[PDB]
């Protein structure tokens, strides 16, 4: 599901993940 | 659509339809158009269910009137197969070309629509039509459909009737032109293709050198092409 | 001037007449279906044309090329020799014979080429006649790859005919391009046409090539003739459905002008044949659009127009869309010199008729 | 609009030495001598430059337009259309070396 | 590679098309349609005739159109020469080239290495992997009309001589449904590429036996056209050429090993585009250095590209009157069609001192099989 498929049907990163694990 | 997944594209198109119906503008009518498009084809190639795909191509028909749309639209319908189908897009072509004149493509839709019914009186009518188009109508018909639809009427109408004459005749009109040798002298086909004087690809010269029925060439074409058919029959069918 | 009409054979053939030719004696005629006529040249005024027509089947593929030669050789052993070439790409020489027990005619098969040379595929030729410059006849002939050939006809050897190869002169450009049309002159002079728009100037004592001119689409050499005696060159191209002409001066290679009606285009529809006349003043020109247009070639202008389409008797008149008000026409014009009729005009129709002029 | 047979043959001018004593025959095609008068046409709008500033020639560049210097534009032409060397030989001006 | 100069040849060598050429250091293999096989000794002497040094065998009545020999030094003093054909009919043959003792002359023994269950497929392309280090044992290749490649191990030995054939395994076709295999390559690194007549190419690890790679070529999926007629690996690089159709036209594109990606492509003006050759690419080859590529053509030219700069260098023109004894050329075909400028078959580079002669001792060689039934011989000017 996503937010705009939700509104027009009711008109009808990875180095951060990372970076934080290692430390 | 393109890729084969009608079920996305069914999706897709309501979805985009539904987002925006109320809108005026220039980049809306595209856009319904194209959805349109992609509906009745949609469910028309593998849903079945004929009568939303007529729904849909009748919106789009009362939407919007061009020569290669409307013919798009009459041969879906003739391939649907339901006699007022079929009677809705001969309508439809005979009013276009009543509305915007006389252009050969849907000319000759219509001569294979009947040709396709056995029409007796719209077949010569054709006929007659067919074998008196202007020279502008003839430099454009670069693959000669209209002589080959000309030959299958003759053929088809006064017994077994020779039709070569049309061949002759656009041989001597257009004595370099591929497609009018293969009735008339094969020679001349391979020779012409051969040096480069035309654009022949490799299937078609590979059909080429195996017509000739020889060993020697037949080995040569089934070299060029491996996955023929024909070449590697003929082969075989040597010794 | 004024032209009136004296014989008109209707219905000659059954296939479409693609080429007409004629000598002193009499006119051949050839068509698509294989068979070739012969027409008497000296007939009784008050007879009708078909009562003297001679046929011959030719060829199963089909005809389109024919010419004759005639010629009076050692002593008075006349000559009357035929050339015609076939669809699928034969050279068949035919002689013609006369038989005074009944006034009829021998149609006889001639064979004058190897086996190497019969492994070829030809469209379009002309003989060559024996004029002051040389004793010796010519004939020229095309191919479908561009190249074009030239014998020299040695009639004795008794009654022994053989050709003897000359040379062959290939195709300016490369790759190469179907040739369409030849021609050759009195002052020893060839030409060749191509669908591209390309004509080539070589001639018969070096065969090397002199001159070479240039031009949805098309644009084809459908006619090449030389003049009878001057320095002069008529072209027909083929412009975007409509008709053009072109003139053009040996010895220097340079361009005279077009020959234009005001609507620069000749016909309507295309234009396919070509001839001068005996002394070359007035050139006539063949169209698709139905109709013959006589030019004097002095005063480059438009002399008369013909209309065929209704016998009683101008502006490049097209519709909306840009097409010819007319409908198709003739395939082929030819003159006739003096006293080979009793200057004339033999034309062959789409609808399979021949009809004649004065 | 040339076609690069015609400019390889039109540019032999600028190689050939044009000592030769023999008369040139006439053009093979138009565009060589519509390209045969613009070249003379800058050449003496450059000769009224050079003289006008007052510079001394040498032998070459005063006899240019003196010489028949374009009597080999014919053999180059030919080449490049692809005929063979006895019959470029034999439509030639010239030696073999020369050519 | 700049300069060739004509050394050897031999007009009306074989009675139909000549479809591959293989040389190695003693001979040089020519197959045709006609099925025979033909062994061109290499060291000819001043003043002789190709022809005369030359012997024959006949394989197979539906004509042969592959062909690759292998020769190696298997021991200290043993020495075996392997050829190997596949015809029109299917079937993959190998022989055993030997000289006799006195008369020198050559002795073909045919070889049983596939089992009864193997002799079932029809096989296509063929290539010999000779031992480079990467394993002690030779490999063969091979493609069949369902897509499939095979791939085997030779051993020669079981010094007693028991040659075996011994299946490794099988990779197949990357689509479905599965399409033609109508090329296949083997690198010195142990890589191997096979071609697809949809423009496909697959990359897959020879110890392994699994896929890698999968990068489509074609210019435009709008028609059917553009096959892969050649597939070559470079000799010490990581590059890969390929030469594919385009709608009438010729092309040869380059990838780089390492990762599968689109390096560039070949062109020069032609009677515009991105096209190598006017009307087709039917065979390639790289040079001893990896460093020029020669692609014969259709039109019947021999073009040389510079890899780095990938830039043309020279072209050669063949000619059927270029062939030395008058009465051996071929002017007309059987129909009478010229063959003015016949069509190049297959081109092979033949490494310094394989082929000597007429100065030809101390620079790479080069051998073609044209349209006219010719085997030609050339040699690069200079030495090294």
């Amino acid at each position: 599901m996503s937010l705009l498929e939700q509104l027009a049907r009711k008109r009808i990163v990875s180095l951060s993940l990372k970076l934080s694990a290692l430390k | 659509l393109g890729l084969g997944n009608f079920e996305l594209s069914i999706e897709n198109a309501d979805l985009s339809q539904g987002i925006i119906s109320e809108s005026s503008d220039e980049k809306s009518m595209k856009t319904k158009i194209s959805n349109h498009i992609c509906l009745g084809l949609s469910y028309f190639f593998l849903n079945d269910f004929d009568q939303t795909l007529n729904q849909f191509q009748e919106l789009l028909s009362i939407s919007k009137d061009s020569k290669h749309l409307v013919v798009l639209i009459a041969k879906v319908l003739y391939d649907v197969g339901e006699s007022d189908t079929k009677e809705i897009a001969l309508q439809e072509l005979t009013e276009y070309i009543a509305t915007s004149g006389a252009d050969l493509l849907v000319t000759l839709t219509i001569a294979a629509m009947s040709i396709l019914d056995d029409k007796r009186e719209d077949l010569s009518i054709i006929l007659e039509e067919l074998k008196a188009l202007p020279l502008s109508k003839q430099i454009i018909d670069k693959h000669k459909d209209a002589p080959y639809l000309i030959e299958e009427i003759t053929k088809r109408l006064y017994r077994n009737d020779t039709g070569k004459q049309v061949w002759q005749r656009s041989a001597y009109f257009f004595p370099n032109n591929l497609k009018v040798w293969e009735r008339l002298d094969k020679n001349i086909q391979r020779r012409i293709a051969s040096n480069g004087q035309n654009k022949v690809t490799a299937e078609e010269m590979s059909k080429l050198y195996c017509e000739s029925k020889n060993l020697r060439s037949i080995q040569r074409g089934m070299f060029l092409c491996p996955w023929n058919v024909t070449a590697v029959k003929a082969l075989n069918e040597c010794f | 001037k004024v032209f009136i009409a004296t014989a008109n054979a209707g219905k000659a053939h059954d296939a479409d007449i693609f080429s007409v030719s004629a000598c002193n004696s009499f006119t051949v005629s050839c068509s698509g279906d294989g068979y070739l006529k012969v027409w008497d040249n000296k007939l009784l005024d008050n007879e009708n044309p078909k009562d003297k027509s001679y046929s011959h089947f030719v060829h199963k593929s089909g005809l389109h090329h024919v010419d004759v030669l005639q010629a009076i050789e050692r002593d008075a052993f006349e000559l009357c020799l035929v050339a015609t070439t076939s669809f699928s790409g034969d050279l068949l020489f035919y002689r013609i014979t006369r038989e005074d027990e009944t006034k009829k005619v021998i149609f006889e098969k001639l064979d004058l080429l190897d086996s190497d040379m019969k492994k070829h595929s030809f469209w379009a030729l002309k003989w060559g006649a024996s004029n002051d410059r040389l004793l010796s006849h010519r004939l020229v002939a095309t191919d479908v790859k561009g190249t074009t050939y030239i014998w020299k006809f040695h009639p004795f050897a008794n009654w022994s005919p053989t050709l003897e190869l000359q040379g062959t002169v290939e195709s300016p450009m490369t790759p190469s391009q179907f040739a369409t049309s030849v021609d050759i002159s009195e002052r020893g002079l060839i030409a060749t046409g191509f669908n591209n728009g390309t004509v080539q100037i070589s001639e018969l004592s070096t065969l090397r090539p002199l001159y070479n001119f240039e031009s949805n689409n098309s644009n084809s050499i459908r006619s090449v003739k030389f003049s009878p005696q001057g320095s002069l060159l008529a072209i027909a191209h083929d412009s975007n459905s409509f008709g053009c002409i072109t003139l053009y001066e040996t010895e220097f290679g340079e361009r005279i002008g077009s020959l234009s009606v005001p609507t620069e285009f000749a016909h309507s529809s295309w234009v396919m044949s070509l001839s001068f006349n005996d002394s070359g003043e007035t050139l006539c020109s063949a169209g698709w659009d139905g109709k013959l247009r006589f030019w004097d070639v002095k005063t480059k202008e438009r002399i008369t127009t013909l209309n065929m389409h209704c016998d009683d008797i101008d502006i490049l008149a097209v519709d909306e869309h840009g097409d010819s008000l007319a409908e198709p026409g003739v395939f082929d014009v030819k003159f006739l010199k003096k006293g080979w009729r009793s200057e004339s005009l033999c034309c062959v129709c789409l609808d399979r008729s021949i009809r004649w002029f004065r | 609009s040339f076609e690069p047979e015609e400019i390889v043959a039109l540019l032999s001018v600028f190689v050939y030495e044009g000592k030769t004593r023999e008369e040139e025959p006439p053009i093979v095609t138009p565009r060589l001598a519509k390209g045969k008068q613009r070249i003379e046409e800058i050449y003496k709008k450059m000769l009224c430059v050079f003289n006008t500033h007052q510079i001394p020639l040498t032998q070459d560049e005063a006899e240019f337009l003196d010489r028949k210097r374009f009597a080999m534009m014919n053999v180059v032409y030919e080449w490049a259309r692809g005929l063979s060397f006895k019959e470029i030989m034999e439509m030639s001006p010239e030696a073999e070396g020369t050519v």
